[PDB]
RNA sequence: CCGGCGCGCG
């Protein structure tokens, strides 16, 4: 029945402007 | 406040279908100068899985084994019938359209059959757009020999076997289902223009099938279509399942696709159709000037492997390019933007040859056909075929300058 | 619903094929919803 | 509420505030549905699973899903013991579908 | 009654849904703790049912 | 059990229901004629003729009607046991009355509007 | 308080109305009686108006067909025993039909005496393909439920075609309430509102005469 | 049998159930007009026609008639196989054909058209064969008389042809019940007589 | 086919022969809960194996009730609503978890004696 | 009924029904209609293992009409259906 | 909160 078979780049880094 | 503030199909078209328990949801049946469509009649919301569009019962199709011994679903021939005795006699490979065109006689010759009422809806003689009704002048305009030759191959074979099969002394049962050759023609190119082949299991028999099937043969084609089918096989039913989470508008045509990965020319050749958009077509280059594939992707921003190109003025032409066009690949060489230009150049030259190999252009074939009045489909047919190769190659040509413009 | 118009009389056999054919027709779930309105019916008529 | 000294069980009859007895044919009828957690209910943690007993009580009363015991009932281990004054031994290992690891249950 | 359906008594219906009652009174606020309400049921306040 | 064959037990016949030898009312539909029932104008097993407005779906002997009325202007009756039908040769009309109960229409309609409803509701 | 309201009314078409209506709160054992007398009086005891009889001129011969007309003359009087009429009409008026020709005969080409009203006015009576005029004269009558060559036509006065009751109980301790749920419905002479309201007063008026007293 | 496959453009096909009759068919605009000169029968859905037994005198010069089949339903419940198999199954079995000419030819449309119930031909499906019907007349006026008062009577599985004024019409409820009573006064009758009083009992 | 835009509609042109008091009962099915059985019936049609389709059902409706602890338990129960959500994955609008009361309820207090 | 062909079955030169396919009555009817002398089937008998059954050699769901799930706990079924009446 | 004996219900 049921149990059958078991049942960071890009941050720090932007642009300065 | 309420009181300040193509054309619908035959409603006896879905009738028949509705009490023969044919369900369709969400969307409405429209009848236009090129033949019906099913188009979405509201919003459909796009839900975590595929939604069910329509539903065909097993009972209305028919169905003939894909394989050899043939039997058919539901078995409709009775026992010692000649019918069967002349679809037996085909070739297994090659001869499965008519096969299916036997049985679609056969079908509208029974009185009780549901497509002796559905077959009042198929397309006539006139209006089918397959190649086997088409003349030789109309085959004059594909301007494609090898075509023409397939074409001329299909209509030879079909003759010849209603002309084997349908001869004097046959029986009137049989003589009946196809008094004279043009209607075998035209129920073979009706099985050929709708034919649709699945693995279905029928109870605890797993088959692959040619069907004829009601309702689903409406769908149009496309390469980046909306729907698919799904056969249940609890309850014997067909279903029309929209793509999961994609969501459709409201008058948005409801398409499939017919067959994948599969060039104008056979369209042409089995549906009698072809598309602009063809992301498999092929311009046969000389292979001497090549591009950087890798730059040409990312300029129209095309990903994924090469069987599987997708993108995030970028249609299926671009695509059928970036397969077709010559290029090379070096892991991570940059190309230098001089060779580019040159390449691009050489192969704009070899386009441009091409475009004038064809004695006129796309534009003057838009307008002729807008100034067709007394043409049959297929003359129009082949003129789209015709300028839609056209356009490809002009599209060709303009990705080309593009790709060279933004490689700075 | 296409249903044959009984015309003679319904006894234990009739009522036993006609729910039996029923299931294979309408599926479980609608005959568990017939198996209630006849219930009402034959209790009501007795 | 109260238990068995020995076996852990529900206590038998009304007078005693016991609870109800799924039989061997009880059993059966469950294992003919195929409803496998069903049963898994009623024959650890409803009956003898002292450990899983008392989360049960818990979960419910937060309503926060109850999981899978994985661990044997008092009945399991009352007939381990038993088995061990007759000089038997039985153990119950599980061996590792991954890197074939066997793995002794503490039973 | 319908053919998916069963009556139960009160008395087993609180019996055995006792824990479910509990968490339904602590959660909309109606019951100080566990104890709080399982008094409540013991006392068949017309809340409880 | 009881309850649905007293219902479809229908009319008594022949001898059962008249004392010599013969040498009912006719409905527009089902909803009439149990109308009729409930305002105490018929019996539970009273025969009557309903209007069909179906196909011939009454399950009743094979058999050839007992007696065809032939007019002269082309229309003609038959008469079966159970139901008549009246044809035409002029036009392609064709009306069929079914001779039956309050009992037999009652489990007929209770099936029916089962099915109905429960399609409605889902 | 005691009161009523409509909680649910339909229009699936012109001769098929549908109404749902409350009444609470209830003392115990007094919902049953009210929805036993209430249907009883709906069933019954409300006027209906219906044609009772039908007769042909022109002289049909008295036969089963007549020439050029497509029903025969049983199914001419099954057709009108199927129109729905309202009307105040006391004692028995007449009504007549009086069709040119070609075409089709239906409720709207009756002549109706002054209070009678046509439901719906589509209801089909006759069909006629050669140009002959066709004379009915049709009898027009008021009844209740429960109550020369013409020819009868077997009407069944029942403007309220069903009625159902049904009583929904609530209590928290040794204080009740029930609630009572009628539904009715009609064939559009007449709404389901008024259906009540006219099965309250009949009811009214059956029990009124035994608080009658007598001149000494 | 025949050795020949004729054509059916010019025949009146007309289906039964055990075989498919075959009558020439003179042109007309009504396509009422029957030539009983040349006829065949073939079992049904097949082209090996034959010459079908006649068992009456046949007419020689085209009349104009009107058909109207003779048989049962057949309402049977076949076994559900597939999902959404049919609960019920109807269909006609005709097993007679009755062909009855038209007064003096006349057609359909004219004002005067009455039907001759003296001129009545029976096709049998279950014998292959054509045959001319027994007509007993009891209506006053012997061979001259107003045709548009008569009514026939058709019993005994399409072998009694009777004609009848059409005041004397029978209810269909009488004719019902007359079979009723019959069948179950025998009934009655053979369950009774194996009683050993029952030569010393009376019917009441 | 073509002409000028004029075309010929397609039409039946042959002869299928083939082509009201339930309120209460309507409406008693959808306070019993009846529409649920149907839905319940209509899911397996897809399914292969109960047995798995029983298992993702609880599977979803562990997911739901971890993700949203205090939702489910009383008018809400996970597993009513795993059921909705797939009925109405296929585009089929049900109320969610099939969650209904009683508009007639005299006030708080008043339970509804069967 | 119900159970799953071991064998095509021919009439004449036509495949009435095919190899591994469930035996319905019509089938059933057609077989006893025509000259049809063997029908090979599979059976519990035909199943290639005693400590478990297949799919196709049980056949038809006793119950859910289709053909029998994996994982079905047939042998207490079959176990309870002969225990049941005794 | 453990077992025997007796009497019952389905
Ligand atoms: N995308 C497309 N553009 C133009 N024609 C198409 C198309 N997809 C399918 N067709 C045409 O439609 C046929 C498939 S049947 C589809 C419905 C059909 N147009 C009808 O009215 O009956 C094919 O013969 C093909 O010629
Ligand atoms: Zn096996």
């Amino acid at each position: 029945g049921t149990g059958f078979n078991k049942g960071d780049i890009l941050f720090y880094h932007r642009e300065f402007c | 406040f309420p009181l300040f503030q193509l054309e619908s199909a035959d409603p006896d078209f879905y009738k028949i279908g509705y009490v023969r328990r044919v369900r369709a949801y969400g969307v409405e049946f429209k009848e236009g100068p090129d033949g019906f469509g099913i188009y979405a009649s509201k919003d459909i919301e796009p839900r975590r899985r595929a939604r069910v569009i329509m539903e065909i019962p097993h009972e209305l199709m028919i169905t003939i084994r894909q394989k050899h011994p043939w039997m058919f679903f539901p078995d409709i021939v009775p026992i010692g019938h000649p019918i069967f005795d002349i679809i037996n006699s085909t070739d297994p490979e090659r001869d499965w359209d008519l096969r299916l065109a036997c049985l679609l006689l056969f079908s509208f010759d029974r009185e009780d059959h549901f497509w002796r009422l559905y077959g009042d809806f198929l397309p006539a003689a006139d209006e089918c757009s397959s190649l086997l009704l088409a003349t030789e002048e109309d085959l004059a305009e594909l301007q494609d020999p090898q075509l023409v030759s397939t074409i001329r191959q299909q209509q030879k074979r079909v003759l010849e076997f209603w002309e084997k099969n349908w001869h004097s002394g046959v029986p009137l049962k049989i003589k009946r289902l196809a008094e004279d050759a043009e209607r075998f023609i035209w129920a073979v190119s009706i099985a050929q223009t709708r034919c649709i082949s699945m693995k279905t299991r029928i109870g605890a028999l797993v088959q692959d099938l040619n069907m004829m099937i009601p309702y689903a043969d409406m769908l149009n084609h496309s390469f980046e279509p909306n729907c698919f089918l799904h056969w249940r096989p609890k309850d014997r039913i067909l279903e029309v399942m929209s793509n999961a989470g994609q969501a459709i508008k409201k008058g948005e045509e409801m398409t499939i696709n017919y067959m994948p990965g599969q060039k104008n020319n056979m369209l042409m050749e089995r549906y009698g159709f072809s598309t602009p958009v063809n992301p498999w077509d092929a311009i046969p280059f000389s292979g001497d000037s090549r591009i950087h594939l890798n730059s040409f992707l990312s300029v129209f921003n095309i990903f994924g492997l090469p069987e599987e190109y997708y993108h995030d003025f970028v249609d299926g032409a671009v695509i059928a390019a970036a397969r077709t066009l010559p290029t090379w690949s070096d892991i991570d060489l940059p190309p230098i933007p001089s060779a580019e230009r040159k390449a691009v150049k050489e192969l704009q030259d070899e386009c441009r040859k091409m475009l004038a190999e064809y004695p006129t252009t796309s534009e003057q074939d838009q307008k002729l056909l807008d100034s067709l009045s007394e043409a049959r489909t297929t003359f129009a047919t082949a003129v789209k075929y015709r300028m839609h190769r056209k356009m490809f190659i002009g599209k060709i040509i303009k990705a080309l300058d593009i790709y060279q413009e933004r490689l700075l | 619903a296409n249903l044959v118009f009984h015309n003679k009389v319904i006894d234990g056999t009739a009522i036993k094929r006609l729910i039996s054919r029923l299931i294979d027709h309408f599926g479980m779930a609608y005959t568990s919803h017939i198996l209630d309105q006849v219930k009402t019916l034959g209790f009501q008529q007795a | 509420g109260h238990y068995a000294l020995v076996t852990q069980q529900p206590l038998r009859g009304r007078s005693k505030q016991g609870g109800q007895r799924v039989g061997e044919m009880e059993v059966w009828a469950l294992e003919g549905f195929g409803v496998a957690h069903i049963l898994q209910e009623m024959l650890t943690y409803k009956s003898d699973h002292i450990r899983a007993r008392q989360e049960v009580l818990g979960t419910t009363i937060i309503g926060g899903t109850i999981p899978k015991p994985e661990d044997a009932p008092e009945s399991f281990r009352l007939l381990v013991r038993e088995l061990r004054s007759l000089a038997l031994e039985l153990n119950h290992f599980l061996v590792s579908e991954k890197n074939f690891q066997i793995n002794r249950k503490e039973v | 009654l319908s053919l998916h359906r069963c009556g139960l008594p009160r008395e087993i219906a609180i019996e055995l849904f006792q824990t479910f009652v509990i968490r339904g009174l602590i959660r909309q606020h109606l019951a100080s703790n566990i104890g709080v309400a399982k008094s409540q049921i013991r006392e068949k306040k017309p809340i409880v049912w | 059990l009881i309850g649905l064959y007293v219902l479809t037990s229908g009319t008594r016949r022949g001898i059962c229901a008249n004392r010599y030898n013969p040498c009912e009312p006719f409905f527009c539909n089902s909803y009439d004629a149990i109308g009729a029932y409930r305002q105490k104008r018929i019996n539970l097993d009273s025969p009557l003729w309903l209007r069909w407005q179906l196909d011939q779906r009454v399950i009743a002997s094979k058999e050839v009607p007992i007696e065809v009325h032939y007019e002269s202007f082309g229309n003609y009756h038959e008469i079966y046991a159970h139901y008549l039908i009246v044809r035409s040769v002029k036009k392609e009309t064709l009306y069929i009355y079914i001779r039956t109960t309050v009992g037999h229409i009652s489990f007929y309609r209770e099936i029916e509007e089962a099915i109905q409803g429960f399609s409605q509701a889902c | 308080t005691l009161q009523w309201k409509c909680v649910e009314s339909r229009r699936d078409s012109k001769r098929l109305y549908y109404g749902r209506f409350i009444l609470s709160p209830l003392m115990k054992g007094q919902a049953d009686t009210i929805g036993i007398a209430m249907r009883r009086a709906l069933l019954g005891e409300i006027e209906g108006t219906c044609i009772t009889r039908a007769k042909f001129e022109n002289i049909p011969h008295d036969y089963s067909n007549i020439v050029g007309i497509q029903e025969s003359v049983h199914e001419i009087l099954m057709n009108l025993n199927e129109i729905v009429l309202k009307s105040n009409l006391y004692g028995t008026r007449n009504a007549l039909i009086c069709v040119q020709g070609p075409g089709y005969i239906t409720a709207r080409d009756i002549i109706l005496p002054p209070s009678v009203e046509i439901v719906d006015n589509t209801q089909h009576i006759a069909t006629l393909t050669e140009p002959i005029n066709l004379c009915i004269g049709l009898k027009i009558e008021r009844n209740r439920g429960y109550s020369d060559r013409s020819y009868p036509i077997d009407a069944v006065f029942m403007p309220v075609q069903n009625a159902n009751h049904s009583i929904h109980s609530y209590g928290n301790g040794n204080e009740k309430q029930e609630i009572l749920f009628i539904e009715i419905w009609t064939n559009g002479s007449l709404t389901p509102k008024e259906a009540l309201h006219e099965a309250s007063r009949n009811l009214i008026n059956l029990f009124i005469p035994f608080l009658h007293v007598e001149e000494e | 049998v025949v050795d020949y496959r004729i054509n059916e453009d010019e025949f009146h096909k007309i289906s039964l159930l055990d075989c498919d009759f075959f009558i020439r068919k003179p042109p007309d605009p009504d396509n009422d007009v029957y030539d009983f000169r040349e006829m065949y029968v073939t079992p049904p859905d097949t082209d090996i026609y034959s010459v079908p037994r006649v068992l009456a005198p046949m007419p020689q010069k085209y009349i104009r008639c009107a058909m109207s089949d003779y048989g049962c339903y057949d309402v049977t419940e076949p076994p559900i196989d597939a999902p959404r198999d049919p609960l019920y199954k109807s269909e006609r079995e005709i097993s007679k054909v009755f062909l009855t000419k038209h007064y003096r030819n006349r057609r359909l449309n004219d004002p005067e058209f009455v039907l001759d119930f003296e001129e009545i031909y029976v096709i049998d499906s279950k014998t292959k064969s054509i045959t001319r019907a027994r007509v007993l007349v009891t209506v006053p006026g012997g061979r001259k008389r107003d045709r548009k008062d008569d009514l026939l009577v058709i019993r005994d599985n399409g072998n009694s042809f009777k004609i009848i004024h059409v005041g004397e019409r029978d209810d269909p409820t009488t004719v019902i019940e007359r079979e009723e009573w019959t069948k179950t006064r025998e009934d009655m009758e053979k369950h009774l007589r194996k009683l050993r009083d029952f030569s010393v009992s009376n019917w009441f | 086919g073509i002409q000028r835009r004029i075309w010929r509609r397609r039409t039946l042109t042959k002869k299928d022969d083939m082509l009201p008091f339930v309120e209460e009962q309507v409406r008693k099915i959808k306070e019993v809960g009846k529409v649920m059985t149907m839905d319940i019936e209509r899911l397996l049609l897809s399914e292969d194996n109960r047995f798995e389709f029983v298992n993702s059902v609880a599977a979803e409706a562990t997911e739901y009730v971890e993700k949203n602890r205090d939702e489910y338990g009383g008018t809400k129960k996970a597993i009513f609503h795993v059921l909705s959500n797939r009925v109405n994955d296929l585009g089929f609008d049900r109320p969610e978890a099939y969650a209904e009361s009683d508009p007639y309820k005299p006030g708080p207090g008043y339970l509804k004696e069967y | 009924i119900g159970r799953v062909l071991a064998d095509d079955i021919y009439i004449g030169s036509r495949c009435v029904a095919f190899r591994n396919q469930d035996l319905g009555i019509g089938l059933v009817n057609r077989f006893i209609t025509f000259g049809t002398q063997s029908i090979s089937i599979r059976t519990p008998f035909t199943c290639r293992s005693t400590s478990w059954i297949c799919r196709l050699c049980y056949g038809r769901s006793p119950t859910h009409g289709d053909l029998v799930e994996l994982g079905e706990a047939v042998g207490i079924i079959a176990g309870q259906s002969i225990g049941e009446p005794g």
